[PDB]
């Protein structure tokens, strides 16, 4: 900021700017481990549903007109648009039942 | 305009030609090509356990 | 995966939290006159999570956030002069930010 | 894998929904005289989806598709023009689409 503001306010130069993206919202997701432990989550199951719901997972290959394509598992489009459809996923635990 | 099935037309019948030709060096592609698509509704999911 | 739209009332809300899904239990009761709505078949219920009177819309593209993770919004003061204001946001519908 | 078909009656179509899965019970009886049907037998049931008494059948090498999916009929247009239509795709018989 100092140099840019030395620099974009020196007329020697047409124009200056970070070559690069700046800094953006993230949304960290707090995880309690102990809670999760308990309910029977497993990390990794957190770690699959959420990688597969939103970075999108590929898991094979298939043949179209003899090329081999990855699959793509993503989740849909109106499901995964908000924060709050985070929060709605669900995962098994170790009986078996699904907890949000 | 479906630029799905033209890039994938693209991949199978002309990138591959351009590519064996000699002199280029690289061929980057501005688009994606085919691909299986399953998305999946996290909530139907929870329904049926 | 139908258009079949019924109303109902709440009837119920358990006062236990599941062990297992740390979960409640609610349950309403619907009409059936035409026998449509088939035990064990899967449904999905909107429910209101209640009435905010004074809730405030504004678009995504306004509200800015800042390192610690608050956030602002550029307003017009007195003398076309821009203030910046500390807001809190709720929850999202589409494009807009409730605040 | 046997050519041993058995003509039948619908008596029962179950009301409660399978948890599990999801899907509905039914019975039909068939008469088994000779004995070929034994119990426990995996068997594949062709049950009427109901009758259309307005339905358009085309066979199925007229139809093209896409690689969108969406299947497309040839039609001779005005001055015996080749016009590709798309059409909408509906169920299987023999070798003629329903369209």
């Amino acid at each position: 900021d100092e140099v840019l503001g030395k620099v974009n306010g020196n007329p020697k130069f047409l124009y200056a700017m970070m070559e690069g993206l700046a800094e953006a919202p993230q949304l960290r997701l707090v995880i309690d481990r102990e809670q999760a432990r308990t309910l029977g989550v497993s990390f990794e199951a957190i770690s699959s549903a959420l990688s597969t719901a939103f970075g999108s997972s590929v898991i094979n290959d298939f043949a179209n007109a003899g090329r081999q394509q990855r699959v793509v598992v993503q989740a849909e489009q109106a499901e995964r648009m908000t924060p709050e459809s985070v929060l709605r996923l669900h995962v098994p635990n170790d009986s078996g039942s699904l907890v949000p | 305009a479906n630029t799905t099935a033209l890039a994938d037309y693209a991949v199978r019948n002309v990138n591959n030609e351009i590519r064996r030709l000699p002199g280029v060096g690289k061929l980057q592609f501005f688009d994606s090509e085919a691909a299986m698509r399953v998305w999946i509704d996290p909530q139907k999911l929870v329904g049926y356990g | 995966g139908t258009d079949i739209e019924r109303k109902g009332t709440l009837l119920f809300t358990d006062i236990s939290v599941d062990r297992s899904t740390g979960q409640i239990a609610l349950r309403g009761q619907f009409d059936n006159p035409e026998g449509v709505l088939l035990p064990g078949m899967y449904v999905r219920v909107r429910t209101p999570q209640g009435l905010n009177q004074n809730a405030i819309l504004v678009p995504q593209r306004a509200v800015q956030r800042s390192a610690d993770g608050q956030a602002s919004v550029m307003l017009l003061g007195e003398g076309d002069t821009v203030e910046v204001r500390q807001v809190t946001t709720g929850a999202m519908q589409g494009s807009r930010w409730q605040i």
